[PDB]
RNA sequence: GAUGUUGGAUCAGGACACCCAAAUGGUGCAGCCGCUAUUAAAGGUUCGUUUGUUCAACGAUUAAAGUCCUACGUGAUCUGAG
RNA sequence: AUGUAUUUUUAAGAGAUAGUCUAAAAAGGUACAGCUUUUUAGAAACGGAUACAACCUUGACUAGAGAGUAAAUCUUAAUACUACCAUAGUAGGCCUAAAAGCAGCCAUCAAUUGAGAAAGCGUUAAAGCUCAACAAAUUCACCAACAUAAUCCCAAAAACUAAUA
């Protein structure tokens, strides 16, 4: 019976009916990490460059 | 110390007020609630009582069933003493771990002295030929709770 | 076979830091034991059940008081893994007649002679 | 190939590589030295 | 105060420690056969002469005529030669 | 001695005398049994080991719509090998068809700055490949692992808001 009260949707598309009757938004259990491109230039510039690379090495 | 997902302890930082401001603030708050008690603004009180080995939630006009015989004439007025909680819509008094006598008072009446309905208790054993059947009757006492009064003195 | 075993003396020679650790006084040993029974006498050999009947330890989690003389100490040693032992302390001294009704024994292992005035 | 418990290079030309989460011995000079750890 | 016991008949469920079919490594693999090893269980895996016989020999073939387990599968379905 | 209350006798009585496993000491067997044979301990929870006779926590009554605890929830892991180069007496004697470092015995010498009278393969014997020696550099390691069964896998899941819970 309680299995009947669960509604699962593959993407975000939901009938107007179910959208209209939703009370409350639950918090995400896991904290999703950022990628590399997400970081503000402020934040990247703000982070220390840990080692000093040699010049003659090709990268 | 740059920010890595570890080096920062995973929880909100703790903000704890200064003891002085807290002593002032407490003196003040207690003062105010005290003014509410003196004023008579508490609508209806409920209390948490400790009686005959249990804890109960009690309000005027209510009823409880105590599980043993007390020696009291029927109809006498008892004053319950150990009181854990007192509460009202706007405020609540909490004992550590008991509320002082002068602060609150709760008075009940004993209504009914009764013997409980028969409780059937029977032990049994597989093919040992062992049965024991015993019926239990327990003296019980019903209490009407009359009044919860709360005095102005709080400091 | 299974046996009554033994405890070699080295076990019972305390190091200097054990005084600091359990808060015993290095100069003066203490007079009375408060012995409580923590564990069951079932599944244990009969002679231990005996020792526990003599010590008066019959039911668990009730304290008992005993002398610190060697004779009692021996038996305690036999059952030492079933019991809890703590030194009895008397901050207010020894209880007299008037105080007999007012005695109380706190979990510090501490006897209070004057308990709940008025 | 051979399924073996213990791989050992048979000559100087056996090189030892990890593929598909196994250890193989590959040899270009002789194929008969090929082995695969189980 | 009974779990009726060999071999067949019928109908087969499963394992993979593949006998065939399917991809491949190695060869003392030129090719044709081979001999070994790896991965793969959807499907196959014959008809006879003699023995109660499974086993075995022998005739003839097949891409092959696997090794096993299931109360040595299966008797309130059958047969009793043993 | 000491901590406790138990023990011996006298008078009456029976059942019972076809045991199991767990730990320990041994026998026998296959240093095999849910195997058998003795000796010393334990056990036979309505709580844990999911399920459970023997393991572990506990011993016990009758009521309570109170409390504190006990044993216990099931986690642990495992990787590479790299340069560059190679003449000398002399195929040292001895044997041996040949014997040339490299079939075996003997010797282990001495040029070069540096190269074993040679550790590998190789050849009938040669021939030929590499290792050890400088020269050039850089250095980080080494103690590696193990196929499968018969109806249909066997809670679902999970890196984390603080636990002597
Ligand atoms: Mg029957
Ligand atoms: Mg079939
Ligand atoms: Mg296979
Ligand atoms: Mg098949
Ligand atoms: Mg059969
Ligand atoms: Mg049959
Ligand atoms: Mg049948
Ligand atoms: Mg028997
Ligand atoms: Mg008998
Ligand atoms: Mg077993
Ligand atoms: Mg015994
Ligand atoms: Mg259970
Ligand atoms: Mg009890
Ligand atoms: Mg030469
Ligand atoms: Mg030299
Ligand atoms: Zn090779």
């Amino acid at each position: 019976t309680m299995m009947q009260r669960l509604h699962l949707f593959p993407d975000e598309d939901i009938p107007e009916d179910i959208l209209k009757n939703l009370v409350e938004e639950l918090p995400q259990p896991r904290k999703v990490p950022r990628r590399l491109d997400e970081y503000t230039q402020e934040e990247i510039e703000a982070f220390p460059r840990v080692w000093s690379p040699p010049e003659d090495y090709r990268l | 110390v740059p920010k890595t997902s570890l080096g920062s302890p995973p929880w909100p930082d703790i903000v704890l007020p200064d003891p002085v401001e807290e002593t002032r603030h407490h003196a003040e708050v207690v003062g105010q609630v005290n003014e509410l008690i003196a004023a008579g603004r508490y609508g209806r009180l409920f209390a948490v009582v400790h009686f005959a080995g249990h804890q109960w939630k009690v309000t005027a006009e209510d009823l409880i069933l105590i599980e043993n015989e007390l020696d009291v004439a029927c109809g006498e007025r008892i004053r319950l003493e150990k009181v854990l909680l007192v509460g009202a819509d706007n405020f609540t008094l909490l004992g550590k771990p008991l509320l002082g006598k002068e602060l609150v008072r709760v008075e009940a009446t004993v209504i009914e002295k009764t013997e409980s309905w028969p409780k059937i208790n029977m032990k049994f054993q597989k093919r040992k030929n062992y049965q024991r059947k015993r019926i239990t009757v327990n003296p019980q006492t019903v209490l009407r709770i009359n009044s919860i009064e709360i005095a102005p003195c709080l400091c | 076979k299974f046996t009554r075993s033994r405890i070699p003396d080295k076990v019972f020679q305390p190091s200097p830091e054990d005084h600091e650790k359990y808060g015993g006084d290095p100069q003066y040993p203490h007079k009375l034991h408060i012995v409580t029974r923590i564990k069951s006498t079932k599944r244990r050999p009969y002679w231990e059940k005996d020792i526990i009947k003599m010590l008066g330890l019959e039911k668990a989690h009730t304290p008992q008081v005993h002398k610190n003389i060697p004779s009692v100490n021996a038996k305690l040693k036999v059952v030492k893994h079933l019991i809890r032992i703590k030194p009895l302390k008397l901050p207010q001294g020894l209880p007299t007649e008037e105080d007999m009704a007012n005695t109380c024994l706190k979990s510090n292992g501490e006897l209070v002679v004057r308990w709940l005035l008025n | 190939f051979k399924t073996k418990g213990v791989l050992k290079k048979r000559c100087r030309d056996c090189y030892l590589v990890k593929r598909r989460g196994r250890w193989f011995i590959y040899c270009k000079t002789n194929p008969k030295h090929k082995q695969r750890q189980m």
